[PDB]
């Protein structure tokens, strides 16, 4: 598996540019695809999405009518065309794959991301900024929701992501309880209704990063503020 | 419907008006092919004539009333 | 010494015939009096699955008891979600003629074998998107009848070569071979503790093997035709055999005799499939006259009739928690009952 | 031929070393087992439309 | 009616639509079952081995031949799978007469069956010139000893063809018997002709005619 | 006065006295047996929707085109008896209108069945190869047949009215609107002649020639009965239809003459009732022959009879 994307540098304000994300090492035809932004001193936020077979398209509230998305199945490439750029789109842009059927893990693999610069709903809150830590101790991260994310079916739609310093963020936990493949057996997840908890047991070195909280109940996908673990 | 009685020929001699009491008008619009003026005399006959000749027009006027 | 060995075989057959006769104090039909009857049973068709364009031959539930598998002659293998009734996976098959298919208890693997004398393992949950073939095991001489996943690295397979063997999926070689029978083996069934299995063949007999040892212990002979279907009792101390002369039998293991027969004077055609209920008080049986009967398992009388398909009932399965029954047939539609 | 005979002789020997119980005991056990578990069987005794996971 | 449950439904309709396109594509093929005795020149006619499946194309039409050899089990048990096949192609060798009685009973077995009521047959007699060479010295009274006819070739073959028609006791089943000459005869044409009548005959039943 | 046997009105009182007793009984008898004959076929098909296909769908549509036609029929036997149209203007505009659609629709389904059987046998090998003929297609063609039947019948609805030509009230088309009266009559007469007799005649003879041509060369034991059915169906159509369409021409030939004699008109008068019934005889007999000759239909009819009766 390898997702690499390129194109974009510094532009003139109110211009235009294209972003190209080229995939290799899997069946591109089958998966859906997202675009996700990250401002230089802020958290993550959603942008756009296209389904498999180009059947359904959705955009964000902020960028509706200004940006456009398209895929090329024969050559395995994803395009994002953006026109009349304002002075608050200065951010990295990530390229994320996902799949939907009974018992699967969306947002499993992320891209590397390109730096673009421009020269001049469900509300979710994490009541933490920096949490003091020590190795060989158990800790707890708390994400509180606005309304209950439980549907008629038993399953609750809540995901937990981790970002290490100077790298791409990865999936830890999907659908609240279930654990992602390749992740160790130290992490555990619990919660009921609108209050949730991520519990870590015997934390060790190379396990400190910004932990993010995301819901997948309604479009558009809102993220958390993020929790930092110190040295 | 069907089998509607029609007048085929026109050809006749002129008839002095005193042998005429009653008359009708055959229509080319409805039932038959041609249009004509049938004449009923005291003897139970059924004389016919084309509508445009002077005598048929002269008698039909005078015997329109009484 | 052929005449000497021929009598030594006879004298022992005369002894075993007098052992089984001197054990029977009474029949079950005497002891099963003074109990309340089941009373008329009735079930309606809850759901119908459509997509296949040819005869359905096999199917299997999963331990989850929400997802199931099925196979047909068109060369496709579909995985259904029984609740929302939508397709999860549809796999293109290599050779068109398939007879059997299995589903692993972990829910990570699928098997299927046909008239190519080859059994193919398919790996679900790959790192990349698509499904592919994990391993292929071909060591048999005749067509494959049945196959059952013992574990994620152990599978049992019977054939029309009049033998069955145990495989190791990781190395892809035969571990042990079982040789007793003299006719084509039609079906087999695992015990609840995955220690013992029994098979039934076209010499009108059934045998009981030992997986870890590799020898037959007992042989049960009570039919007059080819045995088609076989199934263990939930307790794991009895089984029931379906045959091609419109009769089902009930055998015991601790006592070596046959304990009961099930037959009606109307029906005159062979049985294709048998299966027990969760408590094991009902016994379902598929016939080839477009009809599926429901027998009482102690009184030995009919307790109900499931509504007919357009063509022959080939395969039926009861689920683990025991909520539903599912049946397939040659008119290419699946139906779920309750 | 001798191989098939010498196998079949030793096969019939092993089948004659089994210890058997009466039909009465093996009968009462199956009847005893069924009575205990039959009370929570969903096909025998129908569950209502509340807990039925197929309709409602 | 959920975010994920709607995407899962969209995937199902994509699968549903995909396999029906293959269903239409696989209905434009002629399936043929190739039975007969072994060492009967079966290979020339086509122009732990489980099953050999061949394909050719002639005059813009796709043929599929399924040969069942080296199985050695109980036929009836696995003849259910080949229940509908456009036709059957049976092969016999006149070279040796001591495999005639075996081949004749075998034909009689397949001809009158539960599943093959209306399925018509094509019957190829091979090694034509080889049979007609050894009719000189070795008389025809060795097989079918009750009667033969004239000593020489031309009116002998008639007697065998008569036995195979006598074995047919079906009300509405045709047998298109042709003769093959050595290992240098065009047979694709002979089949193409025989296949046509079977399609015409099936369409007449479908129509108001007959 | 002195005029003798020249241009005298032609009395058609006698020709209608013959008609008074003859017309009602013929309609009444073929109505009952016609309705009884067809309703059987409509029920037998309705038993199993499953396995219905191709020629069966066209046969089912024909059976429907016969029931309505013969259900509409008895109101004119009541009119011929009474001898005065008592029913409302809307009745004369409806009953004459619908009857035209049912008759016109009946013929375009026969030419469909003919072209269906052509593709089936002559191009059997090619039709199998391309999958040319499928079940859903037929339903589109049926809608197109019903489409044209509405359009062609339009000219009938427009001109049909209620008025009193002679004696008591009658139900006839009246041309008061147009400029040229006889040209529109000649157009409306000619329109029915072409679609009635000339479209079907050419389509049948072409198809049923090239079917028989290839079917005599084929080697089979089923080709014998097939030819006997074809010839019989072709023979009947000619024996029933020809007389009326000849009489209908004789009308068109002299619809503007004045010298024409009465004896000629009187003779055409009688035979127009006698030749008119044979068109209704064929229309009510046709679908009963087509289906009942079929082997599969006859077997399934016996199946239901021997199962339901017990």
């Amino acid at each position: 598996v390898q997702l690499v994307e390129s194109g974009g540098g510094l532009v003139q304000p109110g211009g235009s540019r294209k972003l190209s994300c080229s995939a290799s090492g899997f069946a591109f035809s089958s998966f859906g695809m997202h675009w996700v932004r990250q401002a230089p001193e802020k958290g993550l936020e959603w942008v756009a999405y296209i389904s498999s077979g180009s059947g359904t398209i959705y955009y964000a509230d902020t960028v509706k009518g200004r940006f456009t998305i398209s895929r090329d199945d024969p050559k395995n490439t994803l395009f994002l065309q953006m026109t009349s750029l304002r002075s608050e789109d200065t951010a990295m842009y990530y390229c994320v794959r996902s799949i939907y059927y009974y018992g699967s893990s969306p947002f499993d693999f992320w891209g590397q991301g390109t730096t673009l610069t421009v020269s001049s709903d469900i509300v979710m809150t994490q009541a933490t900024s920096s949490v003091p830590v020590t190795p060989g101790e158990s800790v707890s991260i708390s994400c509180r929701s606005s309304k209950s994310l439980l549907h008629s079916n038993g399953n609750t739609y809540l995901y937990w992501f981790l970002q290490r310093p100077g790298q791409s963020p990865q999936l830890l936990i999907y659908r609240m309880s279930n654990l992602a493949s390749g992740v160790p057996d130290r992490f555990s997840g619990s919660g009921s209704g609108t209050a949730f908890t991520l519990t870590i047991s015997r934390l060790e070195a190379e396990d400190v990063g910004v932990y993010y909280c995301m819901q997948h109940l309604e479009y558009p996908l809102t993220f958390g503020a993020g929790t930092k673990l110190e040295l | 419907a069907s089998n509607f009685d029609c007048c085929l020929g026109y050809t006749d001699r002129i008839l002095h008006p005193k042998f005429i009491v009653g008359f009708t008008r055959q229509l080319a619009n409805e039932g038959c092919d041609i249009n004509a003026i049938i004449f009923h005399t005291k003897k139970k006959l059924s004389v016919c004539a084309n509508p445009k000749q002077t005598w048929v027009k002269y008698i039909v006027r005078l015997l329109s009333k009484k | 010494e052929l005449d000497q060995l021929r009598q030594e075989a006879e004298q022992l057959k005369n002894q075993i015939r007098d052992a089984r006769k001197a054990c029977a104090d009474a029949t079950l039909s005497q002891i099963t009096n003074n109990i309340d009857p089941v009373g008329r049973i009735q079930m309606r068709t809850r759901r119908t699955l459509r997509g296949h364009l040819a005869k359905i031959y096999a199917m299997h539930w999963g331990t989850d008891s929400r997802l199931l598998v099925s196979a047909s002659q068109d060369g496709k293998l579909i995985i259904w979600d029984s609740y929302t009734t939508n397709k999860v996976h549809a796999i293109p098959l290599r050779s068109s003629w398939v007879m059997t298919c299995a589903y692993a208890p972990s829910g990570n693997y699928v098997a299927c074998g046909g008239l190519d004398n080859i059994c193919s393992i398919y790996n679900l949950k790959t790192r990349e998107g698509n499904v592919r073939v994990s391993r292929e095991l071909a060591g048999h001489t005749g067509y494959l009848s049945c196959c059952r996943f013992l574990d994620d690295n152990q599978i049992v397979t019977s054939s029309g070569d009049t033998t069955c063997a145990l495989w190791d999926i990781e190395t892809g070689q035969q571990t042990t071979t079982f040789t007793g029978h003299t006719g084509d083996v039609m079906s087999l069934s695992l015990a609840p503790d995955t220690r013992l299995f029994v098979s039934g063949a076209c010499d009108a007999s059934a045998k009981l093997w030992d997986v870890r040892e590799g020898m037959c212990r007992q042989t049960f002979t009570g039919h007059e035709s080819d045995i088609n279907a076989i199934c263990f009792f939930p307790n794991g101390n009895a089984f029931a055999t379906g045959s091609d002369d419109a009769t089902c039998r009930l055998f015991d293991l601790r006592a070596d005799q046959e304990l009961m027969t099930y037959s009606h004077d109307n029906i005159i055609c062979g049985i294709t499939s048998v299966s027990f209920s969760k408590s094991g008080r009902l016994l379902l049986a598929g016939y080839d006259d477009f009809n599926c009967n429901v027998w009482d398992a102690l009184k030995a009388d009919r307790a109900g009739v499931l509504a007919g398909h357009d063509n022959r009932v080939s395969c039926l399965g009861v689920t683990d928690d025991g909520m539903a029954v599912a049946t397939g047939s040659w008119d290419s539609f699946l139906k779920i009952w309750n | 031929s001798i191989a098939q005979a010498r196998k079949l002789v030793e096969q019939l020997k092993m089948e004659a070393n089994i210890d058997r119980i009466k039909v009465s005991k093996a009968a009462a056990d199956l009847m005893a087992y069924c009575e205990a578990h039959a009370k929570e069987d969903p096909l025998l005794t129908p569950v209502p439309a509340s807990e039925n996971p197929f309709r409602e | 009616l959920s975010a994920e449950e709607r995407a899962a439904l969209e995937r199902s309709k994509a699968i549903e639509k995909n396999l029906k396109e293959d269903g239409i594509s696989a209905a434009k093929d002629v399936k043929l079952l190739l039975l007969g005795a072994d060492n009967s020149g079966k290979s020339t006619i086509v122009k732990t081995t489980g099953i050999v499946e061949t394909h050719f194309t002639f005059k813009n039409l796709h043929f599929r031949l399924f040969d069942v050899g080296g199985q050695r089990s109980e036929r009836k048990k696995w003849i259910h799978c080949f229940e509908d096949v456009t036709a059957i192609i049976f092969c016999v060798d006149l070279s040796d007469y001591n495999r005639m009685h075996e081949s004749l009973m075998d034909f009689d077995s397949i001809c009158n069956n539960k599943f093959f009521i209306d399925t018509s047959i094509i019957l190829f007699l091979n090694k034509k010139d080889l049979f007609g060479e050894k009719i000189k010295k070795s008389p025809l009274t060795i097989c079918f000893p009750e009667y033969t006819g004239p000593n020489t070739y031309e009116d002998a073959a008639a007697y065998i063809q008569a036995q195979f028609e006598s074995k047919n006791r079906s009300p509405n089943k045709e047998i298109y018997c042709h003769m093959t000459c050595a290992t240098d005869t065009n047979n694709a044409q002979v089949i193409f002709d025989a296949v046509t009548d079977i399609i015409i005959a099936n369409n007449l039943r479908g129509c108001g005619l007959y | 006065y002195s005029v003798d046997s020249e241009m005298l009105l032609c009395s058609l009182q006698e020709v209608r006295q013959f008609s008074r007793l003859f017309v009602p009984i013929a309609y009444s008898l073929i109505c009952v047996f016609g309705l009884l004959g067809n309703i059987l076929v409509v029920i037998t098909f309705a038993f199993y929707k499953k396995a219905r296909s191709m020629t069966d769908v066209y046969l089912l549509n024909m059976a429907i085109a016969d029931i309505l036609f013969v259900l509409t029929l008895p109101f004119w036997a009541v009119s011929h008896a009474t001898g005065a149209w008592v029913f409302s203007n809307a009745t004369c505009k409806l009953l004459k209108g619908i009857y035209a659609i049912n008759f016109n629709c009946g013929m375009l389904l026969l030419t469909c069945i003919s072209m269906d059987r052509y593709i089936a046998i002559v191009q059997a090998t090619k039709s199998f190869r391309l999958r040319s003929r499928t079940l859903p297609r037929s339903k589109i063609i049926c809608l197109v047949v019903w489409g044209l039947s509405v359009i062609i019948s339009s000219s009938t609805f427009v001109f049909n009215q209620k008025y009193n030509t002679q004696g008591s009230d009658v139900c006839e088309p009246k041309y008061q609107t147009v400029s040229e009266p006889i040209r529109w009559k000649l157009l409306m007469l000619g329109l029915e002649l072409l679609f009635g007799f000339f479209i079907p005649l050419m389509f049948m003879i072409f198809c049923y020639t090239f079917i028989v041509k290839t079917l005599v060369q084929a080697q089979n034991s089923k080709r014998h009965k097939a030819i006997r059915v074809i010839i019989a169906v072709v023979l009947v159509f000619l024996a029933c239809q020809i007389p009326h369409n000849m009489v209908l021409l004789v009308t068109a030939a002299n619809l503007g003459k004045m010298n024409r004699s009465c004896q000629s008109e009187k003779l055409i008068g009688y035979t127009k009732t006698v030749t008119e019934v044979l068109a209704f005889l064929h229309c009510c007999l046709n679908p009963v022959l087509y289906a009942f000759i079929g082997q599969k239909f006859r077997n399934y009819f016996l199946k239901i009879l021997k199962d339901l009766w017990c």
